């Protein structure tokens, strides 16, 4: 999938890789603030933070910060620290999202007048990548189609008609060398909002880019250990980076992201479509502020792989009890071609494993699949719900598939007339 | 729009692979469907020599040949028109270009997951310049009841007996999911006379062929007495078939539920399963899409839930007025 990446990491790609005739003016002059930045000794290494006014503002993929008041703009380094004194370290809601602001940006200011910002923006389709440009930054279209390139003067003529003369040159060699920049580092998505040209060249002052992830295995080389960070409102979690890494290694997907780690309500599915059914069902029946967690295993991973994936899932959820207990939701279709066998083995491996935690969490474990074994894999999951006590309610194909969602949150009884079919 | 119709009980098929369990499969298919002959003319496999596996025809063990290069298999086997392609994802760009060059190959199914996007537009823009129908990338492929089935679609011989796959119904369906495709095998099967055809298109962002693509094949398809498209968050594809009923082009009763409505609950964007399954503006969530749909003049379920009762309704009033 295409996914985003830090204005800091797009920024350096750029003044890394970009070719153009323009010089492109303040390369690689950016300094990365947390709340745990020594700053003695970042000034030791950013001395030009000291030598012109300042802009700072948080690199969290944060959009439209001006109008939220997180763009603060011509500043000495005084001014910035004052700037970041309520902001750096605090809770802030953007949007319906609420995370800590915690990652900023420092940037060297810029005079310009209105007249020298420009708005320049490429993004992928089905038919090719849409260049655009408009002369009122801070709207003029063209597709470039698949096989076709864009040279200094296709932009000229099909893109620069209303930009002042004087700056044609500059800007069709800059947005050339940036759709050879887009192309060549797999790009779907980068906008330049505002670029910024002067009597003294080009400016970047501000970049937001998704690239296509998986992308790795052709431009690991020019992308290095390149960070795709959450949205804003999210944190990364050791066990996600666990699991993408166990994604990585074979042709069996294995996804997990965490919504909510205290969250009582828990899936196990198998498939990205029905995965996505059961989270659709879990939140049509109210649970969405409980749902923990969106994820899913599918392409016939191994017992082994599963129990790995599996033993993850029940060590986030026996972290801390919940007064109502929690609840397992190990779903599916009917599988084309995972050995249900197979992978319920590797899961009932993880809840013996996890026995001791699980009754102590009060888990209620519900189960619906079908496909190649899964007669022996219902078996085995009832099998370890007798030997360790924990409630385990098992499925077939005889029921429909997200109807133990209902059963698990009470909307539904419970039919033991339809257990193990 | 490509071909209408893509498979028939005649087809003949490369596997760019050693998968001999799926390809096993689809004989078994292929057995109980009464065909004539294997499905499964021939596999290329680079990572050994030219050699022969041992299949099943029913109880009879027969041999299939393995070619290690394509021109091989293609100039011994030129009954051959479609190729399914099992390369991994770092190969499976250039072994789909090559099979472009052979003029007899007019479907290609490619499997695998993890193709990038600036690849697979570039398959479609060779595939479209010849009229090749691509289904895929990241899909399991589909399934022709009586005729052919691409690899492990539909499992092994058991589902096909349960949900009726040896035999063709009056229900199309399309699906943006692999493992749901065969869910509705399972559904359609117990609520109409079964599937005619079924296509998972798979879960990457641009499809080798869309939901419209597979829709106009159906409508045009006699067989075809109604369509059910399982679409899903993410892009806009799903409004091409608002804009065809509203055309006068699809005249067909079409069920459609679109999956991925909990991301509108949601305070921050979540990347689902299927790459192409992230919303980029507000008319891309299942929410928008399952609404315009419904006023469209599609037959929408309030929920998956209820998904199954639907196709069950809009059946019975086909058959009720002598269409099925
Ligand atoms: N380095 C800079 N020098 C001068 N002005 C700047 C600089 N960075 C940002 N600005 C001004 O602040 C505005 C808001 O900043 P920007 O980085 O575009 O954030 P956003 O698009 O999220 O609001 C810019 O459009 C520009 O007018
Ligand atoms: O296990 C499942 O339910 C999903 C799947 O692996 C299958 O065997 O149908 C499917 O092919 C996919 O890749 O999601
Ligand atoms: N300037 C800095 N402050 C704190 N931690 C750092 N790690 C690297 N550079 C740093
Ligand atoms: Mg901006
Ligand atoms: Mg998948």
């Amino acid at each position: 999938s295409a996914k985003a990446i830090s204005e800091q990491t797009g920024k350096e790609l750029l003044y890394k890789f970009i070719c153009t005739t323009s010089a492109i003016q303040n390369r690689f002059k950016y300094a990365r603030v947390t709340p745990d930045t020594d700053w003695a000794r970042l000034l030791q290494d950013h001395p030009w933070l000291l030598s012109q006014n300042l802009v700072v503002k948080p690199d969290q993929l944060i959009k439209r910060r001006g109008k939220l008041g997180l763009v603060g703009v011509n500043l000495t380094l005084d001014g910035v620290k004052s700037w970041l004194k309520p902001r750096l370290g605090q809770e802030a809601t953007v949007g319906k999202a609420t995370g800590f602001l915690k990652n900023f940006l420092i940037e060297p200011f810029v005079p310009h007048s209105q007249a020298e910002e420009f708005y320049v923006c490429i993004y992928a389709t089905r038919e090719g990548d849409y260049v655009l440009f408009h002369h009122e930054g801070g709207a003029q279209k063209l597709l470039v189609g698949v096989d076709e390139k864009l040279n200094p003067e296709d932009i000229k003529k099909h893109l620069l008609v209303h930009a002042p003369e004087d700056k044609k040159e500059i800007l069709a060699s800059f947005i050339s060398g940036l759709f050879n920049f887009y192309e060549d580092l797999y790009f779907t998505y980068l906008e330049i909002n505002p670029l910024v040209v002067t009597k003294d060249g080009v400016y970047v002052l501000d970049l937001a880019a998704k690239v296509d992830a998986t992308a790795d295995y052709i431009c690991k080389v020019k992308w290095g250990d390149i960070e795709f960070p959450p949205p804003f409102g999210r944190e990364a979690y050791p066990e996600e980076a666990y699991i993408a890494d166990l994604d990585a290694k074979s042709g069996a997907s294995l996804k997990l992201t965490l919504l909510n780690p205290k969250g009582r309500i828990w899936t196990m599915v198998a498939g990205g479509g029905a995965s996505v059914v059961y989270s659709d069902t879990i939140c049509d029946l109210g649970g969405v502020n409980e749902l923990a967690n969106y994820g899913e295993y599918s392409g016939a991973p191994s017992e082994q792989q599963t129990y790995d994936y599996a033993k993850t899932i029940l060590s986030l959820m026996t972290r801390e009890k919940h007064p109502d207990g929690k609840i397992l939701i190990i779903g599916g279709s009917i599988a084309n071609f995972t050995n249900v066998a197979a992978t319920f083995k590797g899961i009932v491996r993880a809840i013996r494993d996890y026995q001791g935690p699980l009754k102590e969490h009060e888990v209620t474990i519900f189960v619906r699949r079908g496909g190649p074994n899964y007669q022996e894999g219902l078996r085995v999951m009832g099998e370890v719900g007798k030997t360790t006590g924990i409630p385990i309610h098992v499925f077939g194909t005889e029921t429909h598939m997200t109807a133990i969602v209902g059963m698990a949150l009470g909307h539904r009884p419970i039919p033991e007339n339809l257990y193990f079919q | 729009s490509k071909s209408t119709t893509l498979f028939s009980r005649h087809t003949k098929a490369i596997v760019w692979g050693m998968q001999t369990r799926a390809v096993q499969g689809m004989l078994d298919f292929d057995y109980v469907c009464s065909r004539d002959e294997p499905s499964v003319a021939a596999m290329v496999y680079p990572f050994t020599g030219d050699h022969k596996q041992k299949f099943y025809w029913g109880h009879k063990e027969i041999l299939i040949p393995v070619f290690k290069n394509m021109a091989d298999a293609m100039r011994k086997h030129p009954e051959v028109d479609v190729l399914i392609n099992f390369a991994s994802l770092r190969s499976a760009y250039d072994s789909t270009m090559e099979t472009m060059n052979y003029a007899q190959i007019r479907t290609i199914a490619i499997i695998a997951e993890g193709i990038p996007e600036a690849l697979t537009r570039k398959l479609i823009k060779k595939a479209d310049q010849k009229g090749v129908t691509i289904i895929g990338p990241a899909t399991v492929g589909g399934i022709k009841p009586g005729c052919f089935k691409i690899g492990n679609t539909g499992g092994m011989l058991d589902n096909i007996l349960a949900s009726k796959l040896y035999r063709p119904g009056s229900v199309a369906y399309v699906s943006r999911s692999g493992g749901m495709s065969n869910e509705l095998n399972n559904i359609i099967s117990r609520t109409t006379d079964g599937v005619y055809e079924g296509v998972a298109i798979g879960g990457d962002r641009y499809p080798g062929s869309t939901f419209m693509d597979h829709v106009l094949r159906y409508q045009d398809t006699p067989g075809v007495k109604m369509i059910v498209v399982l679409g899903e968050i993410g892009g806009t594809e799903e409004y091409k078939i608002c804009r065809g009923i509203k055309e006068g082009r699809l005249t067909k009763p079409i069920v459609c539920w679109c999956i991925g409505t909990c991301a509108t609950m949601f305070s921050s964007e979540v990347q689902f399963g299927h790459a192409g399954a992230c919303a980029n503006q507000a008319s891309e969530t299942a929410v928008a899409k399952n609404q315009a749909l419904k006023e469209a003049g599609v037959f929408v379920p309030r929920s998956f839930d209820e998904l199954g009762e639907i196709i069950q309704s809009v059946y019975e009033d086909l058959v009720a007025n002598g269409v099925i």
